[PDB]
C-alpha cells in the first residue's frame, strides 16, 4: 500500500522536484541519498533491517561513488527491485552502460509527472 | 514576468504548476535554492580552473546542467553543457581538443556567460516572486 522509495542525487534542486512529484503521487516514505556511497549504505541497511525499498531513483553522476557503480554494488548485494536512472542526457546510448550496470528504467531531466507515473505503473 | 531568452516558459510553467497555490510556496524556495547552488558551483569551478582539473569541471558543468534544465533556465543550461564537454576535452563538433589551454580558456568563457546570465535572471526572478 505504502511505497518506500530511495532517491539518490547530489543536486538538492532535482531532489526537491522529484520529492514533490512523488508527494503528488501519494508517496511520502522517501529516503534521500546525496551520493552513491550513501545509496549503497542505505540499501544495505534496508536489507539488514528487513525494510525493502520498493523502487530506487539513481542519478548517474555523483561524488564518492557514481550511480553506475552504486547500482552494480546494489545488485551485488542481491537487491532485485527496480532501479530508475535520473539522467541529464548528453548522449543516447548512455543507457546501454546504465543497463549493463543494473538499471531498469530511464528518466531524463527535466522530470515531470507524466513520465514518472508511467515508470511507477509498471 | 518578461524573462526573454533566459527562460523556457513551458518548462518553468510546469514548475509553477507544482505549487499548491498562487503564493509560489514550492517555486520560490526552489529558485532561491538554485541561486545559492549556482554561486557555490561557480566558485568550485574557479578553483578547478585554478587547479586546471578538467575532469572536476566536467562534473561541475553536468551538476548544474540538471538543476538549470529543470527550472527551464536555458542560457545557463547551455553554458553548463559546454563546460561539461570542454571538461571531457570535447569540442562542440565532438572532436577532442589536445590543447588543455584552449579547454581551460573556453570553460572560463562559458562560465563568464553563466555568471552574467545568472545575475540577469536573479533580478527577473526576485521581482516576479517578490
Ligand atoms: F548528476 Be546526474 F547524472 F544528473
Ligand atoms: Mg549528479
Amino acid at each position: 500500500g505504502k511505497l518506500r522509495v530511495l532517491v539518490a542525487d547530489d543536486n538538492t534542486v532535482n531532489i526537491e522536484v522529484v520529492s514533490r512529484l512523488l508527494k503528488l503521487e501519494s508517496i511520502y516514505d522517501v529516503t534521500i541519498a546525496k551520493d552513491g556511497q550513501e545509496a549503497y549504505e542505505l540499501v544495505k541497511n534496508a536489507m539488514e533491517t528487513g525494510e525493502r525499498f520498493d523502487v530506487i531513483f539513481m542519478d548517474i553522476q555523483m561524488p564518492n561513488l557514481d550511480g553506475l557503480q552504486s547500482t552494480r554494488l546494489i545488485r551485488a548485494l542481491g537487491y532485485n527491485a527496480p532501479i530508475v536512472a535520473l539522467t541529464a542526457f548528453s548522449e543516447e546510448s548512455n543507457v546501454k552502460e546504465c543497463m549493463e550496470s543494473g538499471m531498469n528504467e530511464f528518466l531524463s531531466k527535466p522530470i515531470r509527472r507524466p513520465a514518472l507515473k508511467q515508470v511507477l505503473a509498471k | 514576468p518578461d524573462f526573454g531568452d533566459h527562460v523556457d516558459t513551458s518548462i518553468f510553467g510546469q514548475i509553477l504548476e507544482m505549487d499548491e497555490g498562487d503564493d509560489h510556496d514550492f517555486s520560490a524556495p526552489l529558485v532561491l535554492n538554485f541561486f545559492e547552488q549556482a554561486e557555490e558551483t561557480f566558485q568550485k569551478m574557479e578553483t578547478a580552473l585554478n587547479n586546471k582539473d578538467l575532469p572536476e569541471l566536467s562534473k561541475l558543468g553536468h551538476f548544474l546542467k540538471g538543476s538549470s534544465a529543470t527550472l527551464g533556465f536555458t542560457k545557463i543550461r547551455d553554458s553548463c553543457q559546454l563546460i561539461q564537454q570542454y571538461g571531457h576535452g570535447l569540442n562542440v563538433d565532438g572532436s577532442s581538443e589536445p590543447d588543455e589551454g584552449v579547454c581551460l580558456k573556453k570553460i572560463a568563457e562559458a562560465l563568464a556567460s553563466a555568471r552574467v546570465d545568472t545575475v540577469a535572471l536573479h533580478k527577473m526572478m526576485r521581482e516576479f516572486f517578490e
